[PDB]
RNA sequence: UCGAGAGGA
């Protein structure tokens, strides 16, 4: 229930779909990620009132290429960069912990 | 004095809204229905429909200051509102 | 790693500053409002009420122990009422407490968080112990209490998070900042005479070149190198506090997909 | 000039609530009469003994604060030991379009 | 792939700020020709036009065909691109000038254009002005 | 109370006012302009 | 009057408002608690016993349910107190109070109900909090303002009403009050503003954005507009983002003295089909004003659509702003020292003027001025002068802002502007009047104790030199404040003096209504008037258009008129038309151009003593102009080649169409006198703006398109008439009431015939 | 002042005019005054001028004083509203008042004319008359509770 | 009343702090920024908790009961 | 009704009559839309909360608590808000308590000259960041602190709604008062503005559906409320006049029914009859 | 049950 997925009307290889229980948080973060695809031919969110976590979001693709795949793959691509974050701070925080070792 | 009848032949927005609340009225209490339902379960609607294509059996006795009156069938009347 | 490159310029038990470059703004900002908001922790909920003979009310002074910082290293190996099975609440997804003090003296007598009594048994999680960064370790000021003024009650905390209610806010405060220099022009600086001089240079502008007049903007650029200085409360250490956000940011896009793959 | 008499100072020719109105002398007039009026349903505390006193219709802060900008009448109105508001944060800007 | 009806080098005369600051307004002379006067609004900020520049100006009569509107990342495949400063938008308006030219109007965006051409027999709806230099 | 107690009724702003009343402090509706303080 | 003409009613509800940028004109935000309250009692039918049934299986325990079930013989069974909730089966007829939901039309009400649109039903829209919202807009026909108010509920019982609420005072459909023909709300505060910034040639949005607003926008046609911007960058305008919320066929063209086809300053306003090119959006076109966007929308489209255009135009505004943001502060209202330098010898250069004619009338050599009295005359200059420092210095101040002075932008835009305001908030705040008199001798022969007896200084009279940034002076503050209680004053005496005079005319009129025999009588049957207005149409659809037979030269209006097809002075351009010397040469067709000619003569002269005062702007029926603008557009006619009209066909077309303005329908000659006297004005102008020569030369039409022409004006005309039964001096009451709130005396002298005038004059020419 | 004289071009053009304004009013003496244009002559006092001229030209006299209130402020409405009101004020062949003593002093239905300031007196004057009212007026349907014959109930379907 | 425990702007805990807040004010005689400054309340919107509060508490304790 | 019990106290009077004086309490948490006033005149109600993180925030992290509109500020002449906001931030990083008493020599050019030397922008702009992406807001904010107060009127102390209540006897009519299930007071004007809609039935409706409807029966001979109404029996008599078979159901408001009763009290006899004597 | 008074819109 909290992923309502429905095709959209007034363009092909489109769809909007609605994320329960979410706000912008994820919304900017997946909208870039889009964007940030080949493939994609359109992208955008909003939400209907503050009053709620609910958040639709459109997009339109190129032919044969499905915009849940195409989240599928934005997904995939923003938890492997987090992960490359992650070691990256993970590292940077223990030689600098080396140093404030000595002062915190 | 049918004929020759000294009004517009146009029905007034005031006119329009009655019919369309007695119709709403009578379909409440499930009146014999004119038209087919095309999932337009709300009255309002219902009638709003049966107005647009003309299928109301209402006569308006309009009055003058008189006291003189015209009767004008919805079928005489026409539908710009 | 090719991913976001991280430099800390400084680091502390209270904050942390740092530079991440090699990623877009949306990511930076996710992170920021994830810290924010999206971290379990544990805050008292249930207060109890023995015997209130002091001059504040009852919630008044609920209300504040609700603001006081609690040891939340493991609160992964606690859980949420929600989903614990046990009526009201237990060990596996609250902790107990409790506060007993009397007025001795006429003087005042300053009732402080460190009187606060652990309950429940922690399993040996890090957990529940009161925050302290008191130099006399006093810890945070409850109350205070007449000559022989009684204040007796009980308090259970749970497991909740800071969008639910700030009493679960971890993340003290988050400085963020990119561009020091405006060379994207995402800002127009308002000024009577010249912004140069009636706007102050921020810190930042020391690690990056100045820009030059005789530069075509270009319109190419993007905000890849940012400046956040994160600092927590002391519930949990700042290093902590982004690893576990970045890992709940991280269990979010990850239940999307779960949820993609069961439709 | 023969001046007679001097105003010990001229602030003295404001009023109880009026007191209260920072910079008075930069506002337009009626402005600084509603302030005035709305000064009298603003919350804080009334005496100290409200656990005491068995009244009705009380309202107390849960965290008075001392005005940043005080004024020199303050210190008789003793408003500084029983101030009634807080020194918030305001941010003058559309955000949200509410 | 384009079939422009218009295409010429134009000397700018002068170039104004008009109190904006990503936009001028441009007037400029047609090279060789004193009969067509060129008058346009340009993002100098992107576009750095100076005083005296020869711009080659033309409108794309035929959408350059790079062999709803389509994204962008249209740099795959080659066509008149080699222009520097390409704007799309709509003629206003069609103005005779003495039966001998035409003051036809351009907008694109609120971005006017104005040109004087019965010689230049440009008439459409919209079209691309494509700019090099 | 601090106001309220120098509050002063008149039965149903003129320059001897001046430094008497606050020419500020008066209340709304026909009462303003009526009800002065001191 | 407690009991009978008022009374406490149920079904009702009032609280506290609040806003929603995110809400439609003829939705409101419901607190769910007053949906836990109100329900209705809908009759069981077939086609929803279905969602009923579950709706009483619901309970009156949850937001979505019924509280009571009513059967045909009265049984009203209460759910709250029983379990038969889960029990009941619904029959057809009987009576179930559901509770309120969405989409449901209620009406408001903002007190005092000072008027018309006070009374609007909108559809319901629940949400979880304690207090109402409201779209931003509706406030000012509302006079709403949330500092606070309140404003009351009612729920219709009976679907008849829901209909005929539906029908008469739905948001929409009172768009344009007919009280001042012109629109009755528009875009106000932020939106107001942030458009501005928006719409404003330097403006540019990055694609991330744009992907954003359309999908925003609510009925964006989902297609992707083109960037204006290709080579260096991918970008579009907010001009093109606002078209794209404008729906087509839109063809608003307003001129300024600015307007050159090039508006370097982009002044005006021109849109094609909804595609902006001229003018920043201002409060003159998106504001309340009858020559804005919005009136057009209303007439081309209609109401039904005009909701989707504010939401739509609503949205973009606030949304862009979102990503922009927008401030202010003290540097808004401070200048550099140059301003201000010159605006303190401004106020010296008056102070000594003022010094110099007191000294003359020390002098007793100022004389007095013509029926006037040295004394005042001697201070009428004194103000006088003191009001052009105060003018010019505000002037110097405006002329150094700069654009980034926000509220300069704020006024600029016009969203609750006033010059005066930055004057008195830059430059000194000026003199102080009461009574529109300087301040008088309080005190024997001064004003305060700190002056000496029998002073006219400036300051010592009531004047302010400082700004209020710089604080006034306790002498200034003073001063000051004394001016402030007399506006007060008139603040509450008008709260409840113009609701007397209200009250009294509301009754005035009350039987006054409109009949369906084009006539105005009373409850008696007494004639009022045997044309309504004298004009038998509606003022809603009544706005003021050009005469253009009044004005120019007695030359010019031949010129642009009189086509001679025998002579050189005239000649007709055979090109014009597909017959050129076919109709060149013809008499007979001159003798048609003939009788127009002097026909237009008659009206000219006619029109010269219809309006005595040479104005040829007046309130009309039908914007002629507007319809040719979409003749034009409507085929997107070639204004280059001969068209297939004939002068016979426009000479027959114009006196077909005076024959069809049939607004009478006794065949009678006097009822047929009374209707060539309705129409005279509007046919006049007909034949003017539809003159041949006009038809040809400047308005290059089809014979196809110039009768959709005239098919299309008598629609309208006939759309425009006034409708019967309209209860107008309610209306024209409440035309009055309103103004009356913001002279005035002399109105209630009117009203009260109070033969003992107070001020008498005359006139004498 | 200036006025809008169509010129011999054709063309209204500003032409300067000396009009002399005073206080008072005796439109009878000055109607006399020779070097004058008594018809061009106004005055404020229109309870004056319908008596020196008559009660439909004050009718108009009327509104253009009143469209001038109105005009003061800068405020506009339509011709109509201000045009219907004052014409009501003369049906009665005089200058009607909107008090207790003018629209209130009528012969309408008693029920329309109690409800206005006065109740109680006029009462009395219906027995009194044995006055009877037609049911035709609003607040009289009001107070009945039947649909007043108006607007949406201005007829019979 | 009593001083608050966090932060209104940062939610940084201040409810232990103002013990020696007042023994650097009067102890050590020092300014308020001084000391704020000394309190680590670098964010004026901090800063603005502990220059503002007025201890009531201290008063109502003095009444018998 | 919401709260607990705080204080109870017993007593008597002089003359031993026991009295008891019950206390109780509860926290107010501040309601959207419930009404602050600034130490200017500037008033308002809140329109809507949020969370930290999405409001605009400082480059130094710092989130606004209220946010106001800058189109409020210039229209009502009201510098001194913003003048104290310069001062009063000063003071912050001063750690200075202000004075805002007037006619003093204190001015904006020393306040912005400190503020500068503090290290920040001296007419009081701050560079935000969006609460949604983080992208730099395109214009400055002025930001800093101020003196609010909280007004007594509360929202959930306004709120009020009723149908079918209980209805005040003397006139059948709903019974008035919030605690005590008040309707709403339909005036004159709002008939009024809906005479202008036209709207007659849902003029008829509320008048008549929503209070005062009552069926009563009437003698054709005489116009006179004296029907003798047997409906246990379903006869019917006028007596006086005697006719049992001129007896008509009406519908009429109830208090208009005292009011004839009334008026039949003044001797009057405003006889009422369904049948128009006048022919044409 | 009335009366008064405060306050809001
Ligand atoms: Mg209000
Ligand atoms: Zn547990
Ligand atoms: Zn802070
Ligand atoms: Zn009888």
């Amino acid at each position: 229930s909290k992923l309502k997925i429905d095709p959209d009307t007034k363009a092909p290889n489109a769809v909007v779909i609605t994320f329960e229980k979410e706000d912008h948080t994820l919304g900017n973060l997946i909208r870039a990620e889009l964007l940030n695809d080949r493939k994609v031919l359109f992208a955008a969110y909003k939400v209907e009132h503050p009053f709620f976590a609910r958040f639709k979001l459109r997009i339109q693709t190129t032919e044969g290429y499905d915009p849940k795949d195409a989240l599928k793959n934005a997904c995939n691509s923003i938890i492997n960069k987090l992960g490359a974050l992650k070691t990256n701070f993970e590292t940077e925080w223990n030689l600098q912990t080396l140093a404030a070792d000595d002062a915190f | 004095p049918k004929d020759q009848r000294a009004t517009t032949p146009y029905m007034t927005k005031y006119e329009r809204a009655r019919i369309l609340g007695t119709r709403a009225l009578q379909i409440s209490m499930n009146a014999p229905v004119f038209v087919d339902l095309e999932g337009e379960t709300d009255p309002l609607r219902i009638a709003m429909k049966e107005l647009a294509e003309k299928k109301i059996p209402l006569v308006i006795r309009r009055y003058l200051p008189d006291g003189s009156f015209e009767d004008w069938s919805v079928e005489e009347l026409i539908v710009d509102l | 790693e090719e991913g976001p490159q991280v430099k800390i310029r400084e680091a502390s038990k209270d904050n942390v500053d740092f530079i991440l470059s090699n990623v877009d703004l949306a990511m930076a900002n996710s992170l920021r409002r994830v810290m924010i908001a999206e971290i379990p922790t544990l805050a008292i909920d249930s207060v109890e009420v023995e015997t209130n003979t002091t001059v504040l009310a009852d919630e008044f002074i609920a209300h504040r122990l609700g603001l006081i910082p609690l040891q939340s290293m493991d609160i992964e190996q606690l859980e949420y009422s929600r989903d614990c099975f046990c009526e009201d609440h237990c060990d596996k997804c609250s902790v107990v407490l409790t506060l007993q003090a009397f007025g001795e003296s006429e003087s005042t007598t300053n009732v402080y968080s460190k009187d606060l009594v652990i309950v429940s048994n922690l399993m040996g999680r890090n957990i529940g112990h009161p925050i302290i960064q008191d130099k006399e370790g006093n810890g945070v000021l409850i109350c205070k209490l007449r000559k022989g003024q009684e204040l007796k009650l009980t308090c259970v905390a749970k497991k909740g998070i800071a969008k639910e209610h700030a009493k679960w806010g971890p993340a003290a405060a988050i400085e963020f900042e990119y561009d020091p220099w405006n060379k994207l022009k995402h800002t127009d600086y308002w000024y009577e005479q010249d912004s140069a001089k009636e706007w102050p240079q921020s810190k930042n502008c020391e690690y990056e070149d100045p820009p030059n007049e005789g530069d075509p903007f270009d319109y190419k650029a993007q905000a890849d190198t940012f400046y956040m200085n994160v600092e927590s409360v002391g519930s949990i250490p700042v290093d902590q506090v982004v690893v576990r956000g970045i890992d709940t940011l991280q269990k979010k896009v990850a239940s999307i997909l779960l949820a993609l793959t069961q439709m | 000039t023969t001046f007679t008499h001097c105003e010990i100072h001229p602030s003295m020719i404001l009023g109880v609530a009026a007191s209260i109105i920072p910079f008075p002398d930069h506002n337009q007039s009626p402005r600084n009469t509603y302030q005035s009026a709305m000064g009298k349903q603003a919350m804080g505390v009334f005496l100290t003994n409200y656990n005491v006193r068995m009244d009705t219709m009380a309202n107390i802060l849960y965290y008075p604060q001392k005005p940043l900008g005080t004024t020199r009448a303050m210190e008789y109105l003793k408003f500084r030991e029983l101030p009634a508001g807080q020194n918030a944060i305001v941010a003058i800007a559309c955000y949200s379009g509410y | 792939m384009s079939n422009t009806l218009f295409d010429d080098i134009f000397q700018v005369s002068e170039v104004d700020p008009g109190r904006y600051n990503k936009v001028c307004r441009i007037e400029a002379a047609s090279t060789t020709q004193d009969q067509c006067k060129l008058t346009l609004d340009i993002n100098v900020e992107l576009f750095p036009v100076a005083a005296q520049d020869s711009l080659t100006v033309t409108i794309a009569s035929s959408l350059n065909l790079e062999d709803s509107w389509r994204p962008p990342q249209a740099g795959d495949r080659s066509l008149a691109d080699d222009y520097d400063y390409v704007m799309y938008g709509t003629a206003y308006k069609f103005e005779e000038v003495s039966k001998d030219l035409i003051a036809v109007y351009y907008s694109f965006g609120g971005l006017l254009m104005r040109l004087e051409g019965n010689l230049n027999n440009l008439k459409q709806e919209n079209a691309y002005l494509l700019i090099r230099r | 109370t601090l106001s309220h107690l120098r509050r002063t009724n008149t039965p149903i702003l003129h320059n001897t006012h001046w430094g008497l009343v606050c020419p500020a402090e008066t209340p709304e509706g026909q009462a303003c302009g009526l009800v002065k303080n001191l | 009057r407690g009991n009978l003409m008022g009374k406490r009613v149920d079904f009702s509800a009032r609280t506290v408002i609040s806003g929603d940028p995110n809400l439609e004109l003829d939705q409101v935000g419901v607190p769910k608690s007053i949906a836990k309250t109100l329900t209705y009692p809908e009759v069981v039918t077939p086609y929803n016993i279905d969602r009923l049934t579950q709706l009483v299986r619901n309970g009156p325990n949850e937001h979505p349910g019924a509280k009571y079930v009513i059967r045909d013989s009265g049984d009203r069974i209460d759910l709250r107190y029983s379990k038969r909730a889960g029990d009941i089966q619904l029959q057809y007829g009987w009576k179930v109070e559901r509770h309120i939901m969405d989409n449901d039309p209620v009406l408001f009400n903002r007190q005092p109900s000072l008027h018309k649109m006070s009374m609007m039903a909108h559809r319901v829209k629940v949400i979880p909090y304690s207090t109402f919202r409201l779209n931003l807009s509706v406030t000012s026909p509302y006079n709403a303002d949330f500092d606070g108010d309140e404003m009351n509920l009612h729920v219709p019982q009976s679907e008849e009403t829901r209909a005929e609420l539906s029908q008469l005072c739905a948001v929409p459909l009172q768009i344009v009050s007919p009280q001042s023909n012109k629109p009755c709300m528009g875009i106000v505060q932020d939106t107001l503003c942030g458009i501005r910034k928006l719409t404003l040639r330097d403006t540019f949005i990055e694609l991330d954005q744009v992907l954003n607003m359309l999908y925003w926008v609510p009925d964006w046609d989902g297609v992707i507009p083109t960037p204006a911007i290709i080579k260096p960058k991918p970008l579009w305008s907010g001009k093109q983002i606002l078209s794209v919320a404008i729906p087509n066929g839109i063809h608003l063209q307003r001129f300024d003295e600015g307007t050159t086809l090039l508006s370097p300053k982009d002044n005006g306003m021109l849109i094609i089909d909804g595609q902006i090119i001229f003018g920043v959006v201002e409060k003159k076109t998106v504001g309340s004003s009858n020559g804005g966007l919005i009136h057009v929308v209303t007439r081309e489209k209609g109401p039904q659509v005009c909701a989707k255009l504010f939401g739509n135009i609503q949205k973009v505004v606030n949304f862009w702003l979102l990503h922009n943001g927008f401030s202010t502060g003290i540097g808004d209202t401070i200048a550099d020292g140059p301003t201000m330098r010159e605006i303190t010898e401004t106020i010296a250069e008056a102070k000594k003027k003022v010094l110099d004619v007191t000294k003359e009338a020390q002098a007793n050599l100022l004389t007095a001025k013509h029926g006037m009295t040295l004394r005042e005359s001697f201070e009428d200059n004194v103000v006088r002068f003191l009001n052009e420092a105060r003018d010019k210095a505000g002037r110097l101040a405006e002329v150094n802002l700069k654009d980034l002075n926000n509220v300069k932008q704020m006024v600029m835009a016009g969203s609750k502007g006033s010059f005066i305001n930055i004057a008195q908030m830059s430059a000194c705040v000026g003199q102080q009047s009461v009574e529109g008199k300087r301040i008088a001798f309080g005190f024997v022969d001064r004003t305060l104790p700190h002056f000496s007896k029998d002073d006219y200084s400036p300051e010592s009279k009531g004047f302010v030199e400082n700004s209020y940034l710089r604080g006034l002076t306790p002498q200034e503050f003073f001063f000051h404040a004394m001016g402030g209680r007399e506006g007060l004053i008139d603040t509450a005496v008008k709260t409840a003096e113009t609701g007397y005079i209200q009250r009294r005319l509301v009754k005035a009129l009350e039987d006054i209504m409109v009949h369906y025999d084009n006539t105005t009588r009373n409850s008696l049957g007494n004639v009022i008037q045997f044309i309504y207005g004298e004009d038998g149409m509606d003022a809603a659809h009544i706005e003021k258009q050009s005469l253009d037979t009044i004005g120019g030269s007695d030359a010019a209006f031949e010129k642009r008129y009189r086509v001679d097809l025998l002579n050189t002075d005239h000649t007709l351009d055979p090109s014009l038309l597909e017959s050129g010397s076919e109709i060149l040469g013809d008499l007979k067709l001159q003798v048609l151009l003939d009788e127009e000619y002097k026909q237009l003569v008659k009206d000219r002269k006619f029109l010269r003593e219809v309006f005595v005062d040479g104005e040829a702007n007046w309130p009309l029926p039908v914007n002629i102009r507007r319809i040719i603008q979409n003749a034009q557009q409507t085929f997107h006619i070639d204004h280059t080649k001969p068209s297939d009209l004939t002068i016979k066909d426009i000479v027959l077309g114009v006196k077909d169409l005076q024959e069809n303005l049939l607004v009478l329908r006794g065949k009678n000659e006097i009822i047929q006198n009374a209707q060539r006297d309705a129409v005279t004005l509007f046919c006049c102008l007909l034949r003017s703006r539809l003159a041949t020569r006009r038809v040809l030369q400047e308005y290059r039409l089809t014979k196809q398109a110039f009768d959709w022409v005239l098919s299309n004006i008598e629609a309208q005309f006939l759309r425009s008439v006034v409708h019967p039964g309209e209860m107008v001096g309610v209306l024209a009451a409440q035309s009055i009431g309103e103004p009356a709130t913001q002279g005035v005396p002399r109105l209630k002298e009117i009203l009260n015939v109070a033969k003992n005038m107070k001020t008498p004059s005359l006139t004498v020419y | 002042y200036d006025r809008k004289v169509p010129s011999p071009t054709g063309e209204y053009v500003k032409e300067p005019e000396w009009v002399l304004e005073t206080d008072g009013v005796n439109l009878s003496e000055v109607m006399t005054v020779p070097g004058i244009d008594p018809t061009r002559i106004y005055t404020n006092s229109f309870i004056d001028i319908m008596e020196v001229l008559g009660i439909e030209a004050g009718r108009a006299a009327l509104y253009k004083e009143v469209y001038n209130v109105i005009a003061s402020d800068g405020s506009y409405v339509n011709y109509r509203h201000m045009a219907l009101l004052v014409d009501v004020m003369t049906t009665q062949g005089g200058l009607t008042s909107v008090t207790r003593h003018g629209f209130n002093r009528s012969n309408t239905g008693a029920l329309m004319r109690c409800s206005f300031e006065e109740t109680v007196e006029i009462l009395f004057e219906a027995g009194a008359s044995a006055e009877l009212d037609d049911c035709r007026g609003v607040s009289e349907n009001v107070i009945l509770g039947q649909m007043a014959p108006i607007g949406t109930g201005a007829f019979d379907v | 009343m009593i001083v608050p425990v966090r932060c209104f702007s940062c939610g940084k805990v201040v409810g232990d702090k103002w013990e020696s807040y007042l023994n650097l004010l009067q102890e050590d005689e020092l300014d308020e920024g001084t000391a704020l400054s000394r309190l680590g309340l670098k964010r004026y919107c901090c800063r603005r908790m502990i220059l503002t509060h007025v201890d009531l508490i201290e008063k109502f304790l003095r009444y018998n009961p | 009704e919401n709260g607990i019990v705080d204080q109870v106290l017993v007593t008597t009077n002089q003359d031993g009559l026991k009295f008891v004086k019950v206390r109780v309490r509860t926290t107010k948490i501040p309601q959207i839309g419930d009404k602050f006033a600034s130490r200017h005149g500037q008033k308002g109600t809140i329109g809507i909360t949020y969370r930290r993180e999405d409001m605009p925030f400082t480059a130094e992290g710092i989130v606004p608590d209220l946010i106001i509109n800058p189109h409020a500020i210039p229209s009502r002449m009201t510098v001194a808000h913003l003048i104290e906001c310069l001062l009063s931030k000063v003071a912050a990083l001063s750690g200075n308590e202000g004075d805002a008493s007037p006619f003093t020599d204190i001015t904006v050019e020393g306040i912005s000259k400190l503020l500068r030397e503090h290290g920040y922008q001296s007419r009081g702009f701050e560079v935000m960041y969006n609460g949604h992406t983080g992208k730099k807001l395109m214009a400055q904010i002025f930001f800093g602190p101020t003196y609010y107060q909280r007004l007594r009127h509360m929202v959930d102390d306004k709120i009020h709604a009723r149908a079918r209540g209980p209805m005040q006897v003397l006139t059948r009519q709903p019974v008035e008062g919030r605690s005590r299930d008040g309707g709403l007071r339909f005036g004159e004007m709002e008939r009024d503005c809906m005479i202008a809609h036209g709207a007659a039935s849902f003029l008829k409706e509320r008048l008549m559906e929503a209070s005062d409807a009552f069926r009563v029966h009437i003698c054709g001979i005489c116009g006179l409320m004296t029907v003798i109404a047997k409906l246990n029996h379903n006869q019917f008599e006028c007596k006086g006049c005697d006719n049992k078979i001129d007896i008509y159901q009406i519908h009429i408001p109830y208090a208009a029914k005292l009011l004839f009763q009334e008026l039949m009290a003044m001797n009057i006899t405003p006889r009422l009859y369904t049948d128009r004597s006048r022919d044409f």
